[PDB]
RNA sequence: GACUCGUUCAUACUACAGUGGCCACACCAGAUCCCAUCAGAACUCUGAAGUUAAGCACUGUAAGGCUUGGCUAGUACUGAGGUGGGAGACCGCUCGGGAACACCAGGUGAUGAGUCAU
RNA sequence: GCAGAUGUCCAAAGACAAGCUCAAAGAGAACAGAAAUCUCUUGUAGACUAAAAGGGGAAAAGCUUGUUUGAUUUCUAUUU
RNA sequence: UAGAGGACAGGGCCUUGACCUAUUCUCAAACUCCCAAUAGGUAAAAAGGGCGAAAUAACUCAAUUUGU
RNA sequence: UAAUAUGUCUAUUGUAGAUUUGUGCCCCACUUUGCAUACAAUACCGGUAAGCAA
């Protein structure tokens, strides 16, 4: 009896699609904003995104603070301003749907849906 | 003007519906011996060792075994004669005969009646009593239970 | 079951059916030839006697047209060595003849082909 | 002209003439490239029994033709 | 549109069940199945070491069309007999198992004489042939720890040197397979702080043991375990169907 | 009681409620290395404070569905015979063989060997 | 006779191993749209697998990555 | 060939469509869930089988004595 | 370059196999011999590979 929402994983969206000459900057903005490097979108080169994990997701989630009609159904929300914002969230045991062991899937109700996204959200 | 390898294999070599994917774990874990009938049916999952176009559903003596291939021994017909004719295929398009299953348990009958039989110096034929006729017994036919039936008109 | 069977494949071109007693003795007496020759060298001959059959079956003690006719009846334990020594009958063709031989005995119109059952004793003799 | 494509007809029959013929069923088999590496073997056995049926026999040959 | 509709419910497949429960890869089972079929009888008897979240697993499968049958499962949970009551998941428990295996396996043939092994660290071999375990390796992972405690006690198992101490580090094997990896933990967080030590090293302490000690009871042990070892029917549920319908008659 | 090596390829799997560990899963928290991963996410490894929350072990849902039995139906179709019918296609007849497409119900089996516990 | 296809192409599109799952649909998201990108759910393949067609393929035979040259020499039993 | 009813787009609560769920009429040499009849193949014991010992091997198996 | 190879005037080995020998001068089963021939197994000769090569 652990049921409750813990944290997983975080990532961003820095789309523009277009030349060079702007990918440094933007990489390096990313890098300012989260230490860690970010990797691209399509190579068929349009989008960047990066990811970092501890206690820099609480600090990002306090930068990200700052409309109540489009809430994601699986804790994985998402929004943007330039900026954007992605962070994973479920609840645990989740790794043994992951694992080599016993690779599986998730029933029903232990999913929290978009009900207690919206509660969480008004709660924080 | 076309005779391929696999030409008029579309409904043959296709697999059957439910059995698609690769052989099952234990038809690797079959015992066979040299000098065995066996059944040769094309696994059309498996390519290599494949078997050729007309001897699928055959049956045969296995004449070579190899590390993951079987020799197989059938006869085919060719214009006014059969020949034999030595087809190597995968042991994933081989299956065990029953033929000699048949008499494996005739075989072992053997030894336990005929053994019996002749110690006790009886005379019990075993050839197989191909029945036709039946024969003559002594009935009791219900007065009650017996019911009638008709035919039927036009409707 | 074996015989039955190869011979409905062939039921177009034969009449078949109960031989009873005295057809078969009639048949064996007045036209029953024996296969009196060495092995593949038969030599088709009419009994006439009792000599040959004993010569070929007396040492399995079934010896004598009597023996035959007690045999071949009641289906006993030799019949290979019974119908195999007795040679095909040539029969002569009926007396006041058949009646289609195109159609089957047991359609409703006239016909001949098929299992008279009980009914061929009395073809056997008008053609005896 | 046009000439006769193909046909199967009397092919059969003609192989019924003569009859459908049937392998000889030989008792044995050569093995010239039949798994390598255990006919040899077998190969080796044979010469085991070989040697001491043909030292015994000549053995006894020369003890009893003195 | 629906793609749960009746026509797609009646294409469905499955899976098979030992992968699906996951013990055996199905690719990796049958290539291990698998031996030439020149060699009959061949049993192919495996090796297999696998982890728990708990302990160390080693076992003999001999390949069987029903069903492997194991001689013994070597067990990580007897080494408290030997001298390791606790600490049945480290490196030195897996060398320990391995020897297990080795060792009581070889008395059960009798051929502990014929085939004493080596001592400390530096006719024919014993039946063994490796098992992928599912998982993917890593260097100095404890799977080699069974392995080399079953060749110190005779077996062979053909198996690259990869996953190796050095990528050859005999020092590391001794650091290794006596388990004194989690002996620089140790003395990395004494140095750290003492905070997260009752949370961690709870049970250790309790036995009251250290560093210097781990080394002492693992070799211990392993001297003297080289030296010596619900159901419802068809009218219940129409009785059931039955009472459902008639209270949804006026239930909702 | 639990697991193990394996099995049988759906009684072994897809839509909802109920139970959960003395020893056994599985969840654990973390990254210091053998070390491997955008990320200790997987993996490895570390030790066991909190957990059955999960998957799942199982139960059950007039569900799916596995499947067979009956019914379709001696219907469709078909081997052999016909100096059979009919202007033909078709349609009988004799000796034989003989299907498929909807519904009622069974519940989601079982395998040897070993260890720990009781 | 009918619908077609071949005289090519590939140091990888050959070999091995690992990881992942594809098409599509729906619901969402600064610039940003029917579509370009991201997240989730469903997803037996409805994609992809050099080419014509037909088979086969889902911890794959498809995608990505890593290492590679077994696309090497010689000789048998053979199938079309 | 057509529907029963129904949360997206367009026009003026209404309309037009699209789309959806279990249904309806009719078809496929190069379409199959299923699937005959006929045709085809293999087996029907002695140069063989079963059952044990002994040997032999450079093969196989951890095995100069497991198996073949 | 050239067909067992000097341990021996037993003259390669099997499974079938014609004939011969007896025992239970003519029926039968067991041993005794093993033509021809067939299917194989072996060696040895010439050539080519592979290993070694003064």
């Amino acid at each position: 009896v652990m049921r409750e929402i813990k944290v997983n994983k975080l990532v961003l969206n820095i789309c523009v699609g277009e030349s060079g000459d702007r990918l440094t900057r933007a990489a390096r903005v990313l890098e300012q904003l989260t230490e860690q490097k970010p990797i691209f979108g399509k190579c068929r080169k349009i989008s960047c995104f990066v990811t970092v994990r501890g206690k820099k997701a609480l600090e990002i989630l306090e930068k990200g603070l700052k409309r109540r009609k489009n809430f994601s159904d699986t804790g994985n929300f998402g929004f943007g301003i330039g900026m954007d914002f992605y962070v994973h969230l479920s609840r645990s045991g989740y790794r043994v749907t992951r694992r080599t062991r016993r690779r599986s899937k998730i029933s029903k109700t232990h999913k929290v849906t978009k009900e207690d996204a919206m509660k969480w959200f008004q709660t924080k | 003007k076309s005779r391929g390898k696999r030409s008029g294999t579309r409904y043959k070599f296709s697999k059957k519906f439910r059995k698609h994917g690769e052989c099952t774990a234990n038809k690797y874990l079959e015992k066979l011996n040299y000098g065995d009938y066996v059944d040769i049916v094309c696994d059309s999952t498996q390519q290599k060792g494949m078997p050729f176009n007309y001897y699928h559903g055959k049956t045969g003596k296995i004449f070579h075994i190899t590390k993951r291939g079987v020799g197989v021994l059938v006869n085919k017909r060719v214009k006014h004669r059969i020949e034999q004719k030595k087809v190597c295929v995968r042991i994933e398009h081989v299956r065990k005969s029953r033929c000699n299953e048949d008499f494996l348990l005739r075989k072992i009958k053997n030894a336990e009646l005929i053994k019996e039989a002749k110690l006790k110096n009886e005379h019990i034929n075993i050839k197989r009593k191909t029945e036709g006729p039946k024969p003559a017994a002594m009935i009791k036919v219900p007065p009650s239970k017996i019911i009638t039936i008709e035919p039927l008109p036009f409707y | 079951k074996a015989t039955k069977e190869m011979l409905k494949i062939v039921e177009p071109y034969v009449t078949y059916g109960y031989p009873t007693l005295s057809t078969v003795r009639k048949l064996l007496y007045k036209r029953g030839y024996v296969r009196v020759g060495k092995v593949r060298r038969y030599a088709r001959k009419k009994i006439q006697d009792n000599a040959d059959i004993s010569k070929h079956l007396g040492k399995y003690n079934v010896h004598g047209i009597e023996d035959m006719v007690y045999q071949l009846y009641t289906c006993g334990p030799v019949f290979k060595k019974v119908n195999n020594f007795l040679w095909a009958f040539k029969l002569k063709p009926p007396r006041k003849g058949f009646k289609a031989k195109r159609h089957a005995f047991n359609e409703p119109r006239p016909g001949d082909w098929g299992n008279r059952e009980a009914h061929i004793n009395e073809l056997i003799n008008r053609m005896i | 002209a046009k000439s006769k494509n193909h046909t199967n007809h009397n092919q059969n029959r003609k192989a019924h003439k003569n009859g459908i013929k049937k392998p000889k069923k030989h008792k044995f088999m050569s093995r010239k490239g039949l798994d390598p590496n255990f006919f040899r073997n077998q190969k080796y056995c044979l010469k085991g029994i070989q040697k001491k049926k043909k030292e015994l026999k000549l053995k006894a040959k020369q003890e009893k033709n003195n | 549109k629906v793609v749960k509709n009746k026509a797609y419910f009646k294409r469905y497949q499955v899976k098979y069940r030992r992968r699906r429960e996951g013990k055996t890869d199905y690719r990796a089972r049958k290539a291990l199945i698998l031996q030439d079929k020149n060699k009959y009888n061949a049993q192919k008897l495996r090796f297999v070491v696998r982890k728990t979240n708990s302990q160390v697993i080693c076992q003999i499968a001999c390949a069987h069309i029903e069903g492997d049958k194991i001689l013994a499962e070597a067990k990580s949970k007897e080494l408290i007999r030997y001298g390791i009551p606790v600490g049945l998941k480290n490196y030195a428990a897996a060398y320990a198992t391995g020897l297990l295996c080795a060792r009581r396996f070889l008395k059960s043939l009798n051929l502990d004489t014929q085939f004493l092994g080596v001592e400390k660290v530096t006719r024919k071999p014993i039946k063994a042939f490796l098992d992928v375990g599912i998982t993917r390796t890593t260097t100095g992972n404890r799977v080699f720890a069974a392995l080399k405690g079953a060749c110190d006690g005779g077996l062979n198992i053909p198996h690259g040197n990869n996953r190796f101490p050095g990528s050859f580090n005999p020092e590391q094997l001794r650091k290794n397979i006596l388990g004194i990896h989690v002996a620089e933990y140790m003395k990395t967080l004494q140095e750290e702080d003492n905070d997260k030590y009752k949370t961690h090293f709870n049970d250790y302490l309790k036995n009251n043991i250290g560093a210097d000690d781990i080394e002492q009871m693992y070799l211990n042990a392993h001297e003297k375990i080289r030296q010596n070892p619900k159901k419802l029917n068809a009218k219940l549920r129409k009785k059931r169907v039955k009472e459902k319908l008639a209270l949804y008659v006026e239930k909702l």
